[PDB]
């Protein structure tokens, strides 16, 4: 109605016309007023007025919440101390309240760093929890530990709607927007009210976020009090690093209580139900072992008939093809198809023995060493196969074993954390041969023995290869495969100052620079931390042709979540880097239409090395249109690496570091043909 | 910058914009123009001469016609396919289950669930042919979207892109069988096929030369062609055998039962009232396909929208009703 009659009583500035004046104002309050409240002017002078005072804050906290204000809405509630289903609260708490607590949590949490906004934020936690409008109060109560007490305060019965929503987009920008120390008040937390909650594989993937070793033990004590088996041992040991795993099987050897969780601890009970199930359910055609094992020749075509040969591990029948085809094969390709019978053996551990023992000590070194790289690859936690490589270990120039030092150590990397490996490593390292894969499968081997450490290590054994990387500036291959381990031992952390550390004791010549940009590479596995997007932005444009590789190839690990920022103008610039940057950084991932797109303007260029290196990612991204890019290389070349690749890409088609450790190793088949000597023996693949 | 910046000689004032014919293997192509000028100069930069697809124009010079550069053709390509994936799935229409399972059994086994198709060792790459008494694409559209959910589709409606410009001939037939070539993995879908229906001596030597390049004489299996018309007897008896040696199905007469499924598709996300009834609106129609009745649904949503409500009430929807019994008697 109209302001005649209530319009000349805020003037007086007398105590009864308050006390019963602002009542009214309380009674009308239900939906503010009938207009703006254009009464500012006139309520100014209550505004230094004072019985009912906490009245006379409540509505002037109600009005300046009402027009504008940033900084003095909250003062008249922060001294009023609040004492004195509906439109009235719904009104002045909800989005009053809602806009009025959040700004005066982010003022006082961007200008002062006492209790009074703490008992502030539990009364809008408790009266939101009244309103139970989920993701609103709690996306604006995110910022301000007090959120375990909000959560273990709020996660009582709601369980779905704040798991599976405040934990989803709050997981999501909380490793967008949220910095590293929250989120791992997120997953603490999360580790309490989650384990207090049912859903135990979340809380195991809050043990792959944690790497804790007592998540595992209540989640083992409780999943094990809570009675499939087999399942949950597969993504049990999927979902496990390489630090739980080993101390997952030692705390279990140390209880022994039931041993089935030292059963489903290695790699044994991982493998035996799928093998059997995937042979019975599915039946692979025999014209790609026929076809793409007829059109090979040239002895390089061969070779990948020697990998689409070891993508078999149904039909065994190009396995078991007679003999001497290994005998016809040269060195690259004795040690490749010496690793396909490897490859074609993931299972069948005591067959393992008698398959192999027919190559195993015989005249030709590299047959055995790859023999030896077969008995590692095959098994992961049997231990009983690197007897005799182990044994010898002495030549100090060549003699078997720096070649089974290849296989043996390198399969034992893959099959590997004791210290005496490394112990019996020191003369490996120490040793320096000419020979470049020794040192690779050295700082590959116990980088990947040191992935997930507990922050990483900075002992003799990185200083030691990085004393003895810096003894002589040859071969920098050794330079380019000796951060490789460096970084997988970096792996694992991203605010560590360790990678600062390097810059102290590594920053040279642009080799060890580059040896620098490395660790920079592998140390920033990934948080929001856009300073280092910026600063990828203005490093983009170095001289150095490789660091932008590695530095900007650096993309596809950084923000491997948010992919939809991943697509930039990578492909619109002039360097072939470039286009090699973004061709690497698609990825392996489900491969919709926009990334086949990419592959359809990357895929036509005239470089040997970017068409030789486009169906890695092409196939890869890609595990109807299959078959089409395949024809499209046939219609190119139809040189040598284009055709073998493409059948390697015909064994392509048909967030551990197992599956990210092979590729970037990988990222060096621009150099001679002993890189793809290690091209055969990736595990990253599925 | 300055090789860069030093050609401009050749494509400075003496410049022309020529039509190429064919590029030749022994670096001098073939050009020509409005008399037909033939001048073969060895290649220069800024050419592709692989992407170029000779037969259409380029840029000549009123020098000795040493190829400066290129220019791309035909922006009316863009109008001839989709390349988007419509959610629209062989199971969201009923009644004609079977005349749908027809033609997903009978493209969708080619280069799709390849053990019941390598395996026997026929390969009849030539696919069905359609032709829907409706049409303006709702059936056919309708029938051919099957293939539209996780594949690459092409789509041509109407021959009036061979009637609307002078008699060049089958070279956009032969347009379409190169992105075919290089789009193997997709579904010819020809719709509106009027070319004899609608100079008239040309039409039939297109028409049987698009019949010649479309029977594939020097292709393997690439691709399954999918046509559809309106009228049966408009086509030739000599445009059968070539064309159609797969399969051919007849659609039934859409007159209350039919209409009453479209409806209830066209009806199905909509909201409309209780008193909304079926037999006036599928007996006021007559012979009507699904693009008025989308039509009405859609001003019929707006109208009704206008009071901002998504109920559609049934004097608004007979209100909007009434286009639909004036434009078939219009």
């Amino acid at each position: 109605r109209d302001k005649a009659p209530v319009q000349p009583q805020q003037s007086p500035a007398a105590a009864p016309g308050g006390t019963d004046e602002k009542p009214s104002g309380k009674e009308r309050r239900d939906a503010g007023d009938k207009d703006k409240e254009q009464e500012l002017s006139e309520e100014d002078k209550q505004l230094q007025d004072e019985l009912y005072r906490p009245a006379l804050e409540e509505l002037r906290r109600q009005i300046r919440s009402s027009t504008t204000s940033m900084t003095s809405v909250p003062k008249p509630l922060k001294f009023l101390r609040p004492h004195y289903n509906k439109r009235f609260a719904a009104d002045i708490i909800s989005v009053l309240a809602m806009t009025m607590s959040g700004e005066r949590e982010c003022l006082k949490y961007r200008l002062v760093g006492a209790g009074e906004v703490a008992k502030e934020w539990q009364e809008l936690d408790d009266a939101e929890k009244v309103q139970r409008e989920p993701l609103l109060t709690l996306v604006k109560e995110i910022v301000p530990l007090l959120m375990e007490i909000e959560q273990v305060d709020m996660l009582e019965k709601d369980i779905d709607e704040n798991a599976y929503a405040k934990v989803c987009l709050y997981l999501t920008s909380c490793v967008n927007y949220v910095p590293e120390p929250e989120n791992s008040a997120l997953l603490r937390c999360a580790l309490g009210v989650f384990r207090k909650f049912s859903r135990f594989p979340e809380a195991l993937r809050l043990a792959l976020m944690l790497n804790d070793m007592e998540l595992v033990e209540d989640i083992f004590t409780s999943c094990k009090d809570v009675v499939m088996l087999g399942r949950h041992g597969v993504f049990l040991e999927l979902s496990e690093d390489v630090e739980e795993y080993e101390d997952l099987t030692e705390i279990m050897s140390n209880v022994q209580l039931n041993s089935n969780f030292l059963a489903l601890a290695r790699e044994l009970d991982i493998m035996e139900p799928k093998v059997p199930d995937d042979i019975y359910k599915t039946h692979l055609e025999n014209n790609r072992f026929g076809g793409s094992g007829s059109q090979v020749d040239s002895a390089r075509m061969n070779l990948a008939s020697s990998f689409v040969n070891g993508f078999v591990n149904q039909d065994k029948l190009l396995t078991d093809d007679g003999n001497k085809w290994l005998y016809k094969n040269k060195d690259h390709g004795m040690l490749s198809a010496a690793a396909s019978l490897g490859m074609i053996l993931l299972w069948d551990v005591d067959g393992g023995l008698t398959q192999i023992d027919k190559y195993l000590y015989s005249s030709e070194d590299y047959i055995k060493s790859g023999a030896l790289l077969a008995c590692g690859i095959v098994n992961s936690g049997v231990r009983n196969e690197c007897d005799p490589a182990l044994a010898l270990l002495s030549d100090y120039v060549l003699h078997n074993s720096n070649t089974m030092r290849l296989g043996s150590i390198f399969g034992l990397g893959l099959a590997y954390n004791r210290e005496d490996v490394l112990t019996l490593l020191l003369p490996v390292m120490g040793d320096s041969k000419s020979s470049m894969e020794v040192a690779g499968v050295t700082a590959l081997a116990c980088g990947m023995i040191a992935v997930g450490s507990c922050n990483g290590d900075v002992t003799s054994t990185i200083l030691q290869t990085i004393m003895e990387k810096s003894e002589t500036e040859l071969k920098d291959t050794y330079a380019r495969w000796l951060p490789l381990g460096l970084g997988l031992n970096h792996l694992g952390k991203g605010e560590a100052i360790e990678a600062i550390l390097a810059a102290l004791e590594v920053v040279s010549e642009p080799f060890r620079s580059f040896a620098n940009t490395l660790v920079d590479v592998c140390a920033y596995a990934g948080s929001g931390n856009v300073l280092k997007v910026q600063q990828l932005l203005h490093i983009c444009s170095e001289h150095f042709d490789s660091k932008e590789k590695e530095e900007d190839k650096d993309k596809k690990e950084k923000k491997d979540k948010d992919k939809k920022e991943a697509p930039a103008d990578m492909g619109a610039h002039q360097g072939v880097a470039v286009l090699g940057i973004a061709l690497i950084a698609m990825g392996e991932e489900i491969g919709a239409e926009m990334a086949l797109r990419t592959f359809g303007h990357l895929l036509r260029y005239g470089e040997p090395t970017l068409r030789r290196a486009v169906p890695l990612a092409l196939a890869l991204i890609s595990v109807s249109h299959d078959a089409d890019p395949e024809v499209s290389y046939n219609s190119i070349f139809a040189a040598r690496l284009a055709a073998m690749l493409r059948q390697l890409a015909q064994y392509h088609a048909k967030k551990g570091t197992l599956t990210l450790c092979p590729y970037h190793s990988d990222r060096q088949l621009m150099s001679q043909v002993a890189v793809a000597g290690l091209l055969t023996v990736l595990v990253s693949f599925l | 910058e300055e090789e860069r910046s030093k050609v401009d000689d050749l494509r400075g004032t003496p410049m022309s914009v020529g039509t190429l014919e064919e590029i030749i293997d022994d670096n001098h192509a073939i050009v020509s123009t409005s008399v037909g000028s033939e001048h073969y100069v060895s290649i220069l930069s800024f050419v592709d001469k692989d992407l170029l697809e000779p037969g259409c124009s380029v840029l000549l010079n009123h020098k000795v016609h040493a190829v400066i550069g290129v220019l791309m053709d035909d922006p009316l390509v863009t109008v001839m396919k989709v390349e988007k994936a419509p959610q629209e799935t062989y199971a969201d229409i009923g009644g004609l289950d079977n005349q749908i399972q027809e033609i997903k059994e009978s493209v969708e086994l080619p280069l799709t669930h390849p053990e019941y198709y390598e395996e026997m060792g026929i390969k009849p790459p030539k696919g069905v042919i359609l032709y829907g008494p409706p049409g303006t694409g709702k059936t056919l559209l309708a029938k051919a979207v099957a293939n539209q959910t996780s594949a690459t589709f092409l789509r041509v409606v109407g021959s009036e892109l061979i009637q609307k410009y002078l008699g060049d001939g089958p070279k956009l037939v032969r347009e379409l069988f190169r992105v075919a070539e290089e789009h193997a993995p997709s579904i010819v879908f020809i719709d509106e096929i009027d070319a004899i229906g609608t100079g008239e001596r040309e039409i039939q030597r297109t028409m049987l030369e698009l019949l010649n390049q479309l029977d594939g004489f020097d292709s393997r299996g690439d691709v399954k062609v999918i046509m559809a018309t309106n009228r049966i007897e408009t086509l030739d008896p000599a445009l059968i055998r070539p064309g159609r040696i797969d399969r051919k199905i007849e659609f039934p007469l859409p007159d209350e039962k039919t209409k009453k499924r479209i409806f209830q598709i066209h009806t199905s996300r909509m909201t409309l009232a209780d008193d909304v009834t079926l037999d006036d609106l599928i007996m006021a129609k007559d012979d009507l396909s699904g693009a008025d009745i989308k039509a009405i649904c859609t001003e019929a949503g707006l109208m009704a929208l206008r009071e901002r409500r998504m109920k559609v009430t049934n004097e608004d929807f007979k209100k909007s009703k009434e286009n639909v019994l004036y434009k078939k008697q219009e």
